[PDB]
């Protein structure tokens, strides 16, 4: 055990450290959310302008140019990347350590292919 | 009072009639009688630890001379087992989480 | 139930005469209370008469229920319609409580 | 089921070391902690503008990292002795004070 | 009691490295919350896979960091692939 | 109907009479004060315009024997004949002249009026009892209380002699001594706090002492029956050993001690109902 | 304490005499049940 | 009286059954058995709780009308 | 801790944020004093011995943890505007009633209890009864209303949830004002080319799901 | 002959004490009144 | 009474079957998902993920 004053000081220091980590995370999340919102707005405007997506109030339907959509291209590229790199993904039934090893191998392979 | 004394008397008569009807209606009356018997059994025959040992010790059953000790031992064993189980569960949860933290 | 009605009547009579009853102090009883007391006295007389076949039961009833009647009678002055209210009680049952 | 659940699981040794380092930091970098608390006390720096208090938070975090390092040989020895005493606890105030004076 | 309260308070602290610095910790927190375009398609699969592998905050953080790094690499590849 | 008016009158009437707690009417008009002052409670509930009207009378103390009853008679024979009082023995033996003599419930016959001409003396009825006339209380509730106690010798079995006196040693007759001297003055009962709260449900100190005397009779074989009849509800449980019964007893009795004995018997009877009833 | 409180109520409060002993016995049982329930709830 | 506070059990409530003493061993056994099920659930729930935030535990809120919960900038 | 009453906000570009800062600075001192009192009480209880402390704590110190949390939440959000409460009524009605019974914003008399008591007085004047009995009956419904009103501790949880929602809404709104000038250029073109009142956050979720559903891949 | 009269007396006294402790919170007091009249640490 | 209870259970089962048929039709209304090469080599169909592809049309290559 220790003194109650020392316990209070340690609690204050730990709370301060936690608050600093929360502030760092909040700043990172705010910057990322602002960037993501700008990118989403730009993508929606480009899609609507190109005649690829028709927005109707709250529902959106594929348009005539839906094949040239950047979102469709991104989905196809993500599928290709997952197939070529994350072969065992959604099917790797190993433990937490096995999954971590597979993820590390996939990340290393992606960096090698980068 | 006044002509409203008729209203007061009528209200009294209506309340008395309602009380009599609710009391003397077969199903509710049987249920109330059963509930009264159950309440008498619960209150008058409550599980007290102390009771009249009127009979002589040569006729006293050993279950009564050991009832207090048995009850106290059961309560103490339950408390100790609960504390031990809580400590063991906390330690096992800590260990399992540390293994799973990896 | 009869004894409780008599006791409630007695408690109503005593309630307006208590020293702590500053809420309402009426010297003369209301006509409702007098009529209720008269009806209760008639009922008590009839019930006591019906208890003639059992002398012990009749004596017990006169001792128990009649005590409240004597208490009420002593709590009310014998003026005006008081004899009209106490006509039934003040025949034999009055002397039982030395009245 | 009323106490708050634990989010990040640390071992007993890690908790004792973190407590000792937090005591050392509160006894050493209290100025940095106060600066961080004051910068993170207003509504703006608390929720609206988190980027403003970034410098003070970084200073406090660097101070905490240096304190928990215990690079000095005397500090390391004192921390090891205090950790041994705390583990023996499964008292120690003198060892804690000796570690603090280092 | 006091030790239990201290442990409960310390439970919310992320266990970073002792030798690591404030700048490195902040960069790692920034890398975790990294803005990527192709992540939207990768995030769904990553979360679906990690839903059965997340029981502790530390494991969740590790898996999320790995997923975020992979997503950033994939976003860089996508940016290099389609001008 | 008359509820609001009654409430207003009772609130105001009590408010308008709180300051004037003593009307203190004067019998006549006088200036020189060579006579003692007596405030006699006058309450004639026969005419509608009549209420407690305690009158201040002045008369020479030496004009009559220094007795409360004698002074009351002198005032009621010469000054104010309208006053009424019950008194027959005039020797403190019948309990008839029990009155509130200077803040105490005592028989007026065996009493002494104050000789301090400066200090006026106030005499009123028995207290918490229906007042039939000025200083005349009605013991109708008390008298019925004597009927409930069954104050008669009850024999479960007869004596074999059939021609002589019941065998009673002097000590056994002494067990009833000091309880048979009660004059039934109802002074102890009138000052009993238990009867002041529950006059109907409580027999009273005098009734309890009479019941104890009847139960403790050597010849009577209904002591258990007397205990059973007494140990019902708050008939005896109302008494809380306050002690005003013995201090207000003009006969020198110990109603508090009699009540203590009766309560001890009742409590032992409850134990005897369990100790002596098992098989 | 319950019997003493009941006696005190029946002594000072004249209005307390309007309730019969059957209700008082139900009142005492209800008070005992409430006390037991409160004792259990404070520990549960 | 003037002193009624006693520590003895109630003479009316100190009764005993015709089959022996008061039914206490069975009642105590039932109480202990019920406690095991009762104070086995809170122990399981309290000691097996983990706090995890993964950006998916949050879900788009909806009003009591079921529509997506959105508040205008100027209310 | 001792935040200055004077806020350095511009008050000419982000008025909502300026008002929020002014409100936070206004009520910071009293809230801090109350929080300090509660924390001192908690520390003293922790310093207790056996049944008087350190044994039933913080389990028996339940009313103090919630009070401290509520005080902290009230310190974080300066002043609650009545207009914003009604928006929270979209999720939970009677939020204003819960806040009034929890934050002591105004006087809380037993209105329904007073009406019930006056109702019994009408019967008291019809079937003639003592005025003391009439007053007792009038107090009894009022007393029941007061008892049912005070002590509402779940209302404190509801108010905590409302305060958290309001804090989140204010944080989001303040962020909108800061980037309003920057996002002004995109807003006009987005409104011109996208006839949609729903948020783009859910709209993007629709487009992503549609692409994952029906796309040439 | 009341069996375990000491046990009954102890149970009654303990029940009274527990009822007083739980209903009045005498052992768990609030020191916020003396909080202003205190010396702050740190 | 037993027959009435069985009939009520059967009616509830019929309603549930109708709901499930509507859900399955909606799921099958999606276009076919190709599974060739590695997609066929390591199909995403998993026991924990089976609920994510029930009545979902795929076109997988393989050797029977
Ligand atoms: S016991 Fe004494 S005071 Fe009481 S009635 Fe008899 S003589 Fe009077
Ligand atoms: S004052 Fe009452 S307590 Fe008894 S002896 Fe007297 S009746
Ligand atoms: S005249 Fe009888 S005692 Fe006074």
């Amino acid at each position: 055990m220790f003194s109650d004053f020392n316990m209070y000081e340690a609690k204050v220091f730990l709370k301060a450290v936690a608050d600093a980590q929360n502030t760092f995370r909040q700043t990172a999340q705010q910057e990322n959310q602002l960037a993501r919102y700008e990118s989403q707005s730009q993508s929606l405007l480009n899609g609507s302008t190109s005649g690829a997506i028709s927005i109707t109030g709250d529902n959106i339907q594929q348009g005539r140019n839906f094949k040239a959509l950047k979102e469709v291209k991104l989905f196809q590229y993500s599928n290709e990347i997952f197939k070529k790199y994350l072969a065992g993904f959604d099917s790797f039934s190993g433990d937490y350590t096995a999954f971590k090893k597979f993820l590390n191998e996939s990340v290393k392979k992606i960096e090698q292919d980068a | 009072n006044h002509s409203c004394q008729k209203v007061f008397e009528g209200f009294v008569s209506a309340l008395y009639d309602t009380s009599y009807f609710f009391r003397n209606f077969g199903p509710f009356k049987a249920t109330i009688h059963y509930a009264t018997y159950a309440n008498y059994l619960a209150q008058n025959w409550a599980p007290r630890v102390s009771y009249i040992e009127t009979s002589t010790p040569a006729y006293t059953l050993a279950k009564n001379k050991y009832a207090v000790y048995i009850v106290y031992g059961l309560i103490g064993g339950a408390l100790i087992h609960n504390y031990m189980l809580d400590n063991k569960a906390a330690q096992k949860s800590q260990q399992y989480y540390l293994k799973h933290r990896d | 139930e009869f004894y409780w009605e008599l006791k409630t009547i007695y408690l109503e009579l005593s309630r307006g005469v208590a020293t702590s009853n500053f809420h309402n102090k009426r010297e003369v009883t209301h006509s409702i209370i007098e009529s209720d007391i008269k009806n209760s006295i008639h009922k008590y007389i009839q019930l006591i008469d019906d208890l003639k076949d059992y002398p012990e039961w009749q004596h017990k009833v006169r001792e128990e229920i009649g005590y409240y009647a004597h208490m009420i009678y002593t709590s009310v002055n014998h003026d005006g319609n008081f004899p009209e209210i106490f006509k039934e009680f003040n025949k034999v049952d009055s002397l039982y409580y030395f009245k | 089921s009323i106490l708050p659940p634990l989010q990040y699981t640390y071992s007993n040794e890690e908790s004792l070391e973190l407590l000792i380092h937090s005591i050392k930091g509160n006894k050493d970098c209290n100025s940095e902690r106060k600066a961080f608390n004051l910068c993170r006390s207003t509504v703006l720096g608390k929720h609206v503008e988190p980027e403003k208090c970034l410098d003070k938070a970084l200073v406090f975090v660097n101070c905490f990292q240096k304190v928990r390092r215990d690079e000095s040989a005397a500090c390391q020895s004192a921390f090891n002795s205090t950790l041994e005493c705390g583990k023996k606890y499964s008292s120690c105030q003198s060892q804690l004070d000796a570690y603090l004076n280092c | 009691k006091l030790d239990q309260i201290i442990s409960y308070y310390i439970t919310p602290v992320r266990r970073f490295d002792k030798n690591l610095t404030a700048e490195q910790i902040y960069e790692q927190y920034q890398q975790a919350a990294q803005f990527n375009e192709i992540d939207a398609f990768t995030n769904i699969r990553f979360h679906r896979k990690f839903k059965e592998y997340i029981q502790t905050q530390e494991q969740s953080d590790y898996l999320y960091e790995k997923a975020k790094q992979i997503s950033t690499l994939a976003q860089k590849m996508f940016e290099k692939k389609f001008p | 109907s008359i509820c609001l008016e009654s409430i207003s009158g009772t609130i105001k009437g009590l408010q308008k009479a709180n300051y004037v707690v003593e009307h203190n009417p004067n019998l006549t008009s006088e200036e020189k004060k060579h006579l003692k002052q007596f405030l006699v409670y006058r309450y004639n509930p026969a005419d509608p315009h009549d209420q407690p009207k305690y009158v201040s009378y002045w008369c020479d103390i030496k004009k009559f024997p220094p007795m409360f009853l004698d002074a009351i008679l002198y005032i009621k024979n010469e000054l104010d004949p309208t006053l009424s009082i019950r008194r027959s023995c005039r020797e403190g033996i019948c309990g008839s002249c029990a009155v509130n003599c200077d803040g105490l419930h005592t028989l007026a016959c065996i009493s002494g009026f104050n000789r301090d001409l400066s200090k006026p003396t106030i005499i009123t009825p028995l207290g918490h009892m229906f007042i039939l006339k000025d200083l005349v209380v009605d013991m109708t509730n008390f008298y019925a209380q004597y009927k409930m106690i069954e104050p008669y010798l009850k024999r479960k079995t007869p004596k074999p002699d059939a021609n002589k006196e019941y065998p009673q040693s002097p000590e056994q007759r002494a067990l009833l001594d000091g309880l048979y001297e009660c004059v039934l003055c109802a002074a102890c009962s009138t000052s009993c706090p238990s009867y002041w709260w529950h006059p109907d449900r409580y027999l009273g100190p005098a009734i309890l002492q009479q019941a104890y005397r009847w139960i403790v009779d050597s010849r009577d074989e209904y002591t258990q029956e007397r205990i059973e009849r007494i140990a019902e509800d708050v008939r005896l449980d109302d008494c809380q050993q306050i002690g005003m019964c013995s201090f207000t007893c003009p006969k020198g009795l110990n109603p508090q001690l009699s009540l203590k004995n009766l309560m001890d018997m009742v409590k032992d009877f409850r134990q005897k109902r369990i100790e002596q009833e098992v098989l | 304490m319950f019997k003493e409180l009941i006696h005190i109520f029946r002594t000072y409060f004249i209005t307390f005499r309007y309730l019969k002993k059957s209700n008082i016995n139900f009142l005492k049982n209800l008070s005992y049940t409430l006390i037991a329930y409160y004792l259990i709830i404070n520990f549960m | 009286a003037r002193l009624w506070w006693t520590l003895d059990p109630s003479k009316y409530y100190l009764k005993q059954i015709s089959s022996g003493g008061r039914n206490e061993i069975l009642f105590t056994v039932l109480g202990v058995t019920a406690a095991y099920w009762y104070f086995g659930n809170k122990r399981c729930e309290h000691y097996w709780r983990r706090q995890i935030d993964n950006c998916q535990s949050w879900s788009r809120a909806q009003n009591i009308n079921g529509n997506n919960l959105t508040v205008k900038q100027y209310f | 801790v001792r935040l200055n009453l004077k806020s350095n906000v511009d008050q000419n570009e982000y008025p909502f944020l300026a008002k929020w800062d002014k409100d936070m600075r206004q009520n910071y001192e009293e809230y801090q004093n109350r929080i300090d009192a509660t924390t001192y009480h908690l520390q003293r209880s922790q310093r207790g011995i056996a049944v008087f402390g350190e044994w039933m704590y913080p389990r028996y110190f339940q009313k103090d943890i919630l009070e401290l949390e509520v005080l902290r939440r009230k310190q974080q959000l300066g002043k609650i505007y009545p207009e914003e409460v009604s928006s929270y009524t979209q999720i939970n009605p009677d939020i204003a009633n819960d806040l009034n019974l929890t934050f002591n914003a105004k006087l809380l008399w037993p209105v329904r209890g007073m009406t019930v008591g006056a109702g019994f007085f009408a019967f008291a004047h019809l079937f003639n009864l003592p005025y003391s009995f009439r007053l007792g009956l009038f107090v009894l419904p009022t007393a029941v209303e007061l008892a049912f009103t005070w002590g509402n501790k779940t209302s404190q949880f509801k108010s905590i949830e409302f305060m958290d929602y309001l804090l989140q809404y204010r944080v989001s709104k303040a962020l909108l004002e800061k980037n309003a000038k920057h996002f002004a250029e995109k807003k006009a073109a987005y409104q011109k080319e996208i006839n949609s009142s729903q948020s783009v956050q859910d709209l993007y979720n629709q487009l992503i799901t549609l692409v994952s559903e029906q796309a040439p891949s | 002959p009341i069996r375990n009269i000491q046990f009954a007396r102890y149970h009654y006294l303990a029940a009274v004490t527990v009822f007083t402790y739980f209903a009045t919170r005498c052992c768990l007091l609030d020191y916020k009144k003396y909080y202003p009249l205190a010396s702050v640490k740190k | 009474i037993g027959t009435l209870l069985y009939g009520a259970n059967q009616s509830s089962k019929a309603r549930e079957n109708k709901v499930a048929t509507e859900t399955r039709k909606e799921r099958m209304a999606k276009p076919t998902i190709q599974l060739t090469g590695a997609d066929s080599q390591n199909p995403p169909f998993t026991e924990k993920n089976i609920n994510d592809w029930l009545y979902k049309t795929v076109s997988i290559t393989g050797r029977p």
